[PDB]
RNA sequence: UUGACCUCAAAUCAGGUAGGAGUACCCGCUGAACUUAAGCAUAUCAAUAAGCGGAGGAAAAGAAACCAACCGGGAUUGCCUUAGUAACGGCGAGUGAAGCGGCAAAAGCUCAAAUUUGAAAUCUGGUACCUUCGGUGCCCGAGUUGUAAUUUGGAGAGGGCAACUUUGGGGCCGUUCCUUGUCUAUGUUCCUUGGAACAGGACGUCAUAGAGGGUGAGAAUCCCGUGUGGCGAGGAGUGCGGUUCUUUGUAAAGUGCCUUCGAAGAGUCGAGUUGUUUGGGAAUGCAGCUCUAAGUGGGUGGUAAAUUCCAUCUAAAGCUAAAUAUUGGCGAGAGACCGAUAGCGAACAAGUACAGUGAUGGAAAGAUGAAAAGAACUUUGAAAAGAGAGUGAAAAAGUACGUGAAAUUGUUGAAAGGGAAGGGCAUUUGAUCAGACAUGGUGUUUUGUAU
RNA sequence: CACGGACCAAGGAGUCUAACGUCUAUGCGAGUGUUUGGGUGUAAAACCCAUACGCGUAAUGAAAGUGAACGUAGGUUGGGGCCUCGCAAGAGGUGCACAAUCGACCGAUCCUGAUGUCUUCGGAUGGAUUUGAGUAAGAGCAUAGCUGUUGGGACCCGAAAG
RNA sequence: GUCGAAUUUGGGUAUAGGGGCGAAAGACUAAUCGAACCAUCUAGUAGCUGGUUCCUGCCGAAGUUUCCCUCAGGAUAGCAG
RNA sequence: CGUGGAGGUCAGUGACGAAGCCUAGACCGUAAGGUCGGGUCGAACGGCCUCUAGUGCAGAUCUUGGUGGUAGUAGCAAAUAUUCAAAUGAGAACUUUGAAGACUGAAGUGGGGAAAGGUUCCACGUCAACAGCAGUUGGACGUGGGUUAGUCGAUCCUAAGAGAUGGGGAAGCUCCGUUUCAAAGGCCUGAUUUUAUGCAGGCCACCAUCGAAAGGGAAUCCGGUUAAGAUUCCGGAACCUGG
RNA sequence: CUAUCUAGCGAAACCACAGCCAAGGGAACGGGCUUGGCAGAAUCAGCGGGGAAAGAAGACCCUGUUGAGCUUGACUCUAGU
RNA sequence: GUGGCCUAUCGAUCCUUUAGUCCCUCGGAAUUUGAGGCUAGAGGUGCCAGAAAAGUUACCACAGGGAUAACUGGCUUGUG
């Protein structure tokens, strides 16, 4: 069972796998299928691009903040502020999500701008008369692209003012390691008499 | 596949490559790594010392995204730019048009000095740093700003 | 199917 | 079929009754009762390892060895050498690369597109095609592959007018684009020299699609793949000059026999 | 060659798909070809066969023999032919199956309906 | 005395509804052991099989009492990854998720808790009528122990001020979708073989049709079809595209500022203990008992507890497409699959025949020939059948039928043979058999005058 | 004087998979991997593609955490090949890989404990018969194949049992 | 042997598998009983036996070490390619 | 080396005969195996470069099928027993008739039934298989006919027992229990004369149902009749129930 | 009455190939091998020396890290109480 | 002089416990308990490279063994 020099592996085949193995040789009809239900909906819709306008918005995760990323929807207060409300917004194709907040005035600006740039891209059509024919599209997405936020400038002078940027850190970690020991000992100072 | 095989040269012989006295049976050991502490002793010890115990402390719940700090050694940093400008950036051994690297937006969360950079001022923007590192940048002109 | 009892000897075999 | 074999309630009799120890169909008044079940060696029995559908069928070939696969094959329908090695019947071909306008990617109707070939000179490689029909040896026959034929020409277009269509039907005959290029049809069965009828479009945009010296390629990171020996006849190399002002002289070829 | 999804390129089907055939759909199966003079005659090629047409054999051993139809046995994919026997040793006369498709009409019998098949396929009468 | 209410009943009362089947996939309950650990008791097999209940075309889940600790994200589901990781585990064998991120698909919402109180405004049923998946009127009834309007936490409501903005429903005709019908090219031209030409050769034609099948042998061109387009028929339908009639509405909704308010689910949360379960570790979830809350409260924040803060949701009520699954059912298309001891048990009157008290078990069995033309007739015989004749391309195809192997047997022929036969090296004997014996050559003694 | 075998036909036993090891071939190369998916298509094919993700490029400690040049990226011995002298033999110089060996560097452990300071923080410097699956002008990633391993019915047949 | 009864017997009826019934033999429970039969879990496990399908060419063993509830087996080193 | 299939080529072979099979006929190869000739046969098949695998049998008390020696052998010997003639027939140890001799010996080899079987009953025709020899015969084969009830039985009653309801358990398939902690139903006379059946009275309390072709039980016997039916049909003579 | 012979009918067990001995050696008791003796078609009835005859993967014994039935202050549990 | 003049006198993982550093962690941030870790020992496995373990079967079963008994035979010949 055990022999000569190689890895231990943990295989886990030991249940009845070989009644759950799905092998996907579905995948190109179903790509065919996702294919022409996407052109089916377009056509049901005609005029209208099959997404809505999702919001940028920055991710979490410290591994992730650094990227900035589609979200959900447009926060009510960033609706607002773009001059329409979010029971208009829905219909005309702009997602909401009244679960979300803003805490950043940059997010907030850039997708209040977003959503001016979109309710000046599109036409509505009156709910009366006409149908102004008007070549629709597939991708609101693709129109507005998701736009990595520039940090800094690709050159610039030195600010060196010597203090080591590692000795820093270092005290960081180190104030908040004593932190609360200082504040005990400041209290039992106060304390006294 | 099958043709090159050695079992279309077994055919013929009548053990299969497999012994008249060993017999190739079921299980003669044992299934997986059975017999660890006992008759499979010898291979354990050998060849995977420290597979019995444990070590140390759990961490519950752990992620593996507070511990996200990739290393960049100094000896590179400037892959970071585009080639288009790296040669310009290095002739133009100047100040006041320093070129800024921001490698956080490249993947990176730690710089660390393996060797030898050139000489040319340059700033850096990084979350963490090592000692020698920032001593080198700051020896070959720099400065290193933290970010996060 | 048959188990014939004239085998069955126990006479001189242990 | 996972159920085949082990549709039957089969059990060992075991010893005692002068009977190899295979598990045996019960009951009676059949002639399946007492039978041989479940074994490989057995009638009516289950196969050896059964087939499964989670055997691995399809195959990852790394992007740019198909790629170097695709321009090999490309490059060996310059070469007259290979393009007869597999009978594609070009020696009274002006020459190769064939190259022709492209008002052929405008023929709708297939008289006209054939009698450019004929005209051409790939009459020959057609009638190959109306010769070699022949009936499939194999079991193929009643498993919907009952004809044999061989290839003609591939026919390459840039943009189609027609010009597939019209050759949809002429045995042989295939069309492609340069974008796609498909190496199935560029070295069948694996040999290489394919008869290729490229368009001047075509054989102007396969720069773009695949690049030089001088040019990008359109497929992102693609750079050709380079040579590493400059010529291929080496007797050349061998006789030039400056090897055989450093060479020791020779021998007669054919040893004497001594002794 | 074939570009639809709902038709099949499979033996199996196909020779399924003709013997198991119904009683109407035989009938277009046995559609023979006009000759040349019914063809001018008409503006059509063929025709589904039945029992009063005259007709002309065009292949086989009785090539060359004429007559009128006897009977379509679609059954067995067949036409029977007046004058078109084979004499038994027993003195008896036994009719010989043929097939349409090796056969050419000289002379329809003619109706209503296929009048109107006739013109509805591009025919002139 | 009479008439009501509450509760409980009966009626072949008036109208309806549930059951059973199928069950591949789906929601749940119950619940193993074989097995692995080289023994075995925890563990594993497995939160599996069997068993029970209940659904649909999908189901379930689902609009956070979520994830997080970030510059924060934002219903649910599914895929790649996370990860064979963190963790569990006689810390042994072995088991083993989730957040992040990329993508597919995307859709959001409603009740209870409020006095309409200047008017139960609500609703089933019956009945008459009508333009009938229903509507109008009238009449009993339900219901204040609360039916409609208003609101659902994202908010919102009651007053006060101010302005603006936007609306519904039927027809008709197309389009869409489904089912379905019909029509739309080109040789059956010569010669040979053959029983048959669908083979071979020659000459051609059509090709957005050289896929496939049939036909007396490999058929684009004989037939059905294929390819390309057209002409219809019946339906479903509000999906939208035009036209037309009704004007819905002294109605409804949205929006700004000020003010007073802002109800928000209890034998539930939560705790102890037991049991089970989980990767969940001082206890992940579920259940049982016992105890049993609160309202600047409660829950979570993956090490129990006290103290102090912070962050984040808002349970104990509820609905909702799509992406997802699918050995079943209906309908289609394909295969480097099997090719009648194979492939489904079943290519056939197969879940048949047959066995068994029963549950249950469970086969074998394909091919004459193009066409029965399936052998008229004569004769021997009691007859079966034979010999002849005859059909057929063939009876070396005669329903014991395509081909027709071997074991085994018969006849004929050859050969040998004193309790085996068989085999090897070598030869005799007998039988049988392959190969080289032309070649270039002076040459014309040559006819056919250059052979 | 051990087991199976009366005879013949047909059938009949190291397979497929998930993850891996060594070796080998191919492509790219400090990068590699198109095929979850999207686009596209003569439609399960072929062709094209973004963002991520995986592996590798940094190890080490239980962890907090820290994190690889004194030096021509070291010295010494040997080393193919190359250069110079030589008619050659041989002599010298440079010496990749590779082997051995003494060192330097990184991390852990044990010490030493500077300028300083929230006076309890910080940890410079120098060490050590200690230790690492490390550094020291990167080699890997993907695919394919033989062989081997583990789990799976697991080369085929085979229990008593539960 | 027994033969007017603790008799013999039909039919109906009850008792069903760790259960029944038993004047007790572990006897009977449909030719099945020291735990029936059917199907499924189940191709249950097997360190044990048997078998394991073509040619040629080159090379060519071990039955020994240490450990193992180890002694009919494995791991390990050795021999071989 | 060989096999099944796949991509490619040989514009490969082929109804003027593909593959297959037989061949003490030939040739090649160390061999695996290849090739040719002949005969049979009738429709498809191969060489080379590559791909692929359900890929090569002497064995497994292997599987399925088929066949042998054994061997014209063992053997077709329990139940006392057959014989002669004729007829039929192609043919007679076995069929039919007759004559004779025997047995069962009324606790029968008789005559009837229950269970079970299911048309075996009976006729006609008939002998390929079956009847362990035969066969003109048959429970065989083929084609047909045939079972008549107020009284015989079932049907009805209860037995041991089974089992709904109400109710109670159980996650549940279902279990308990059968008069139970139930509001558990129907019978006579009428009274009216819109009239059909309400009200008038009164009575009554058991509390499903199933369970016996041998228990209990309303009533039929003779004679005759068919190839085959009879307490059933005909004839005659009776009886019971209900109204 | 069989056996026996005949007419008709017609199996099975078993079978590597088969069937003359002595000794020798040899898996230590050979039908075959070595050495010798010997050895003449085809056969019938009987027989029971041999074929270590057939019948069954020894049921005694041992081994198995295979079981079951039964017992008990074994180990661990449990309905009930 | 790093125990006994020398050659023998002894013991893994997991679990518990103790000593040491008074160091790391309890992963939203702190203090104090508690818990977990790192380093070095003890608690013991004598079948001593370390399962947690009573019998019977004259009712028996399976896989196998001539690796292994009970007969003959054969080597031997103590004993006879």
């Amino acid at each position: 069972a055990i022999s000569k020099n190689l890895p231990i592996l943990k295989n886990h085949f030991r249940k009845h796998w070989q009644e759950r193995v799905k092998v996907h040789f579905d995948q190109a009809g179903k790509k065919v299928s996702r294919r022409n239900a996407r052109a089916t909906r377009a056509a049901k819709i005609a005029p209208r691009p099959l997404d809505l306008l999702r919001p940028v918005v920055r991710a979490p995760t410290v591994k992730y903040n650094r990227k900035v990323r589609a979200g959900r929807g447009f926060t009510l207060a960033e609706v607002k502020a773009a001059g329409l409300t979010a029971a208009y917004a829905r219909t005309i194709g702009i997602a909401v999500d009244h679960r979300r907040q803003n805490r950043n005035q940059e997010i907030f600006d850039a997708n209040v701008q977003r959503l001016k740039e979109y309710q000046s891209k599109i036409i509505v059509f009156p709910r009366n008369g006409k149908a102004p024919e008007a070549e629709q599209v597939l991708s609101a997405a693709a129109t507005f692209p998701i736009a990595q936020p520039a940090t800094d400038v690709e050159a610039r002078a030195v600010q060196d003012n010597g203090e080591s940027a590692f000795r820093t850190l270092r005290l960081a970690r180190s104030e908040k390691k004593f932190r609360g020991i200082r504040e005990k000992r400041a209290r039992e100072k106060a304390e006294a008499e | 596949p099958s043709r090159f095989t050695k079992t279309r040269k077994h055919r013929g012989h009548v053990s299969a490559g497999k012994g008249r006295i060993g017999k190739h049976r079921k299980h003669p050991g044992g299934r997986g790594m059975a017999g660890g502490q006992h008759h499979h002793r010898i291979n354990m010890d050998k060849y995977h010392p420290g597979y019995f115990g444990k070590v140390g402390m759990r961490y519950f719940h752990k992620q593996q995204a507070h511990f996200w700090k990739p290393v960049l050694n100094l000896d590179k940093l400037w892959t970071l730019i585009p080639e288009d400008k790296r040669d310009q950036y290095l002739k133009s051994a100047s100040k006041e048009t320093a070129p800024v690297i921001d490698t956080l937006a490249a993947g990176y969360g730690k710089i660390l000095g393996k060797g030898r950079i050139p000489n040319v001022p340059v700033i850096v923007k990084a979350r963490f740093v090592s000692k020698l590192a920032e001593e080198k940048i700051r020896a070959a002109g720099g400065v290193v700003e933290l970010i996060a | 199917f048959y188990e014939d009892y004239l085998i069955f000897d126990c006479r001189a075999k242990r | 079929s996972e159920k085949a074999g082990h549709q039957t309630s089969a059990e060992s009799w075991g010893t005692g009754r002068a009977v190899a120890r295979i598990p045996r169909v019960g009951g009676g008044g059949t002639g399946r009762s007492g039978q041989g079940a479940f074994g490989n060696m057995c009638r009516g029995g289950r196969m050896f390892a059964p087939t499964k559908t989670w055997r691995k069928w399809n195959v990852k070939v790394n992007h740019n060895e198909k790629r170097y696969a695709t321009a090999s094959a490309i490059a060996a329908t310059a070469v007259a050498s290979l393009v007869l090695a597999r009978g594609h019947r070009v020696e009274k071909i002006p020459e190769i690369p064939l190259v022709v306008s492209t008002d052929l990617e405008s023929i709708q109707k297939t008289k006209e597109a054939v009698a450019a070939l004929k005209a051409v000179g790939a009459h020959s490689d057609l009638l190959k095609v109306l010769k070699s029909k022949k009936l499939r040896a194999g079991k193929g026959k009643y498993r919907n592959r009952r004809w044999t034929q061989r290839r003609g020409p591939l026919v390459v277009y840039a943009e189609d007018n027609g010009i597939v269509k019209a050759l949809r039907n002429v045995p042989g005959v295939e069309t492609a684009n340069v974008a796609s290029l498909n190496l199935l049809q560029l070295a069948p069965g694996a040999h290489l020299g394919r008869f290729v009828i490229w368009t001047e479009a075509a054989f102007t945009k396969l720069d773009q699609v695949w690049g030089s010296e001088t040019v990008a390629s359109s497929k992102v990171g693609y750079t050709l793949p380079s040579h590493i020996i400059s010529t291929s006849d080496v007797t050349r190399i061998i006789n030039s000059s400056e090897i055989q002002s450093a060479i020791r002289p020779a021998g007669q070829a054919t040893q004497k026999r001594t002794h | 060659a074939k570009q639809s999804l709902d038709v099949s390129s499979d033996r199996r089907k196909a020779r399924k798909a003709y013997f198991t055939a119904p009683s109407s759909q035989r009938r277009v199966l046995l559609s023979a070809p006009l000759s040349k003079e019914l063809r001018a005659q008409y503006g059509i090629k063929a025709l589904p066969i039945r029992r009063d047409d005259e007709v002309l054999v065009v292949r086989g051993s009785k090539k060359g023999q004429e007559g009128k139809i006897s009977s379509v046995y679609r059954l067995k994919f067949a036409v029977q032919v007046d004058k078109v026997t084979k004499e038994k040793v027993n003195g008896a006369s036994v009719p010989i199956n043929l097939h349409p498709s090796k056969l050419v009409i000289t002379k329809l019998h003619l109706d209503k309906d296929r009048k109107a098949l006739i013109q509805r396929k591009g025919g002139k009468l």
